[PDB]
């Protein structure tokens, strides 16, 4: 729906206030995702500057070569 | 060193004379300065 309140559980926005905070984008798998990968996070936060980057907490086996840390 | 050149050693052994000597032997000093190695930073980032 909106930043401050969406229309799904498991995403998080943190939308920033400040000239000197981050913004992030959090997705926890869960419903129809694998039970294995159940209550992991993956998150794409974004620098007051302006770059994007991705991490997540599942396995590495699992962590797609765009995401890995 | 400061070794003492005592004379007739031996006359005032014959003498009965107990004897000292302030005396240094040949010693030594050594400092060693050993760098660090230092950890600062890390991202590739692979486990087995």
């Amino acid at each position: 729906s909106t930043a401050a309140v969406t229309g799904q559980t498991g995403l998080t926005i943190t939308y920033p206030a400040s000239a000197t905070e981050s913004a992030a984008i959090q997705g926890t798998f869960g419903n129809s995702a694998a039970i294995k990968i159940k209550n992991q996070t993956l998150t794409w936060t974004r620098t007051p500057e302006g770059a994007w980057s991705c991490a997540t907490t599942v396995e590495a086996k699992f962590k797609p070569a765009g995401c890995a840390s | 060193r400061r070794p003492v050149s005592n004379g007739n050693f031996q006359q005032r052994v014959k003498a009965g004379d107990i004897v000292v000597a302030p005396y240094t032997s040949d010693g030594k000093i050594t400092v060693k300065l050993v760098a660090g190695q230092k950890d600062i930073s890390s991202t590739p980032d692979y486990d087995y």
